């Protein structure tokens, strides 16, 4: 989607506010470490997302001015709220309800349950992982060291093709293999895995600018043709 | 609100906390989520995790060179044989600083970041102004961090579109003869490993 | 400049919001007249802005969190403040003072003159306009029916060569004469006229899509190459 | 507000207010502005100028096939004769609706509009919805106010980039045999001198 999240080249945005790396605090408030607990706690159970993918799209969906404005943990709540509720695990009426209580009452007691299995089974999300490298029986039909155009397409739903990298022409860095393909992936289409590359852009073919940079993109094979 | 116009109306804050309790509240009510579970996350990844997992591999290349080879060569290999692995960190790949090549690491569309080796991104990292600029005007950007690099230096902007993650390894600096491995690692800022930051002398 | 305000061609905005032209009312704060009469009052005079050059670069410069959530006549509040500070016309500091005084007292009294000559000429600003048209001594590079191809610039000023029609082969439809060229004059650097064309686009060149579409945009000449 | 995140929180409506108020003071005290300067603005745009004025152009190229034919061959001319004209109406073209071609206007950049001859815009025009999506996805966009075309129409969305200005000249409905031309008039919309909307039979 060509959408608010979709920045990179955009001008307007401003000054990056610099911290000292021991003054960058984590968390001011709790409900962003709560944020944190419901994305991975659903996440490693396959609760309304098996991956990030999913993740991805509920977040690209936000309004953009709720995506400006909600802190980053904000899009952590909007993607949770917005993949449970179309797998249906939550009811949409039932989750507005609820919010509704902790608006009216933010002292609403939280529910305690212990569940040690449910610890352990989260815990090997957080140290195995959830690696999207596959294979497929298809050759990649790029090589290292060739030169390719990105192609104009404009997916409605989620692509991981940024906007500043259409049209454009790159070099083949690396084919790291097959892997689980987002676009599909994060709309609950199937892993229907293809070879990813990395491509180096120069700053002359991106930007028409004059300096000696370069941006390295990963991008899967449908997004590029052979020239 | 006038309806035509609800589209400038953003969400408050106080509706994400409402909106994140009742999630929770919900989800531990139908057992999808326990107190516990949704504890060990937060425990992980405020605690457990951090940028000093990626400063011991830095000061271990500095320090040992067929390391630093192996590194390079296949870094997601030996960042697993040393335990630097798990959920946003499958896949991670070191990129070298040298005098003439300057890597940055971005995630334009989000805020990827290996979170096994280097912890949670810094907050400037999330945000559209870094994500915006640095692909397009990465000399700017680091004159904010400080860094003012020669025109003579190239910069290899890294964006993290995949799932593979992006460690920058930076240069040893100056001034660090007779410095031990664990003394080193402590020079070696989370900036750095972004590519935002050289290490400066002591 | 690559901002907020260059949406063609963006996803994630959501529905229209239809409403009858009966009810589609113009006003609903006094505010937002006042922000007519500043506008069309100071330019008139050409005060902060000589044209709407300078006016949409104001506008263009807001944070892109003011410019979604303002509405329309903030964005026209924005720009002449901008303007007015950046031309020496106003003072920053007094301007700021006296915003502070509104905000605490919104109901200060404003201060009343009657001046029939300002009124006559700003009558003359609204019934003869500032047409950008000029008259230059070169001839247009580009001719009715000719291919081009449009620049990959990234201009970090104004421009009003919209990102989703870069890096595009269109058609030149009508060559108007030379225009006023709003990338130089939105910044106070001359008027500068360059001709303008009108150009053809294909729905398969702008979008990779399939439909009977097409978007006419008027382009001047610096914003485009020969084929 | 954390200073990390300024950008997050927009500014509040009472500061575009209060801002707007400054100005006001700030200019009047200065002798730039008037109040009856200010006032003579807001009858311009509020009262004076509206789609009427279009409506009466439609109305007569509907009624005059020779005035049909010269506004379509030289507007310009045509309706600075008929006296609308003036600002963000120096330059305004006419673009007429066939049965197989459907005319839609925008400002993507901002909200550019004829007002000499329209008024002031919709609502929704100067919006992020229409603008974002009307180049892009004009059929999706025209459904959205009840324009279904087939696909066999041509779409052709003009987009304001320039000062050039464009009105719709849409096509007069079946079922007006006999409708004077002042009759008429009042059957053109503003929505279809922009193109999203045709005139439906009485
Ligand atoms: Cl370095
Ligand atoms: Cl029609
Ligand atoms: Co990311
Ligand atoms: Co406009
Ligand atoms: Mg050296
Ligand atoms: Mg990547
Ligand atoms: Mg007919
Ligand atoms: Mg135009």
């Amino acid at each position: 989607m060509n959408g608010i999240h979709d920045v990179g080249g955009m001008d307007g945005f401003g000054k990056v506010m610099y911290v000292k790396e021991e003054e960058d605090i984590y968390f001011t408030h709790d409900w962003e470490r709560l944020a944190f607990g419901l994305v991975a706690g659903c996440m490693a159970q396959g609760l309304g997302m098996k991956a990030f993918d999913e993740f991805r799209i509920g977040i690209e969906l936000m309004r953009p001015v709720d995506y400006l404005t909600s802190s980053y943990y904000g899009h952590w709540i909007a993607t949770v709220a917005y993949n449970l509720v179309d797998t249906g695990v939550l009811d949409e009426k039932e989750l507005e309800e609820r919010t509704e209580v902790f608006l009216k009452k933010p002292d609403t007691k939280i529910p305690r349950r212990e569940d040690p299995a449910l610890v352990k089974l989260v815990e090997k999300a957080l140290y195995d992982g959830l690696s999207p490298l596959r294979e497929i029986s298809a050759s990649p039909r790029f090589k290292v060291g060739e030169r390719i155009k990105t192609k104009n397409i404009h997916p409605t739903g989620h692509t991981r093709f940024p906007r500043y990298a259409r049209v454009k022409y790159g070099v083949i860095d690396e084919v790291y293999g097959a892997h689980v393909f987002p676009d599909d992936a994060a709309h609950r289409k199937g892993e229907n895995p293809q070879y990813l590359y990395r491509v180096r852009f120069e700053a002359e073919e991106l930007w028409g600018y004059k300096q000696k940079d370069s941006v390295y993109i990963d991008l899967w094979e449908s997004y590029m043709e052979p020239v | 609100i006038d309806p035509r116009f609800p589209h400038h109306h953003p969400r408050p804050q106080s509706f994400w906390e409402a909106r994140a309790k009742a999630l929770e509240s919900l989800l531990i009510e139908k057992g999808h989520l326990s107190s516990d579970a949704i504890e060990r996350v937060i425990k992980h990844y405020e605690h457990e995790l951090g940028p000093m997992n990626g400063a011991k591999v830095v000061a271990k290349a500095w320090t040992d060179p067929a390391f630093k080879q192996r590194l390079l060569e296949d870094s997601e290999t030996v960042l697993r044989e040393l335990g630097y692995y798990g959920l946003q960190g499958e896949h991670i790949r070191v990129v070298e600083n040298t005098d003439t090549v300057h890597n940055v690491v971005v995630c334009t569309l989000c805020s990827c970041y290996p979170w096994p080796l280097l912890g949670l991104p810094p907050s400037w990292y999330k945000e559209p102004a870094y994500r915006a600029r640095v692909v397009k005007e990465p000399r700017q950007v680091l004159k904010e961090f400080g860094l003012d690099l020669p025109d003579s230096v190239e910069i290899r902007v890294w964006d993290s579109s995949s799932e593979i993650r992006f460690m920058v390894l930076p240069q040893r600096p100056e001034g660090t003869e007779g410095v031990t491995e664990e003394e080193l690692a402590k020079l070696v800022t989370r900036d750095s490993m972004i590519g935002v930051a050289k290490i400066e002398p002591p």
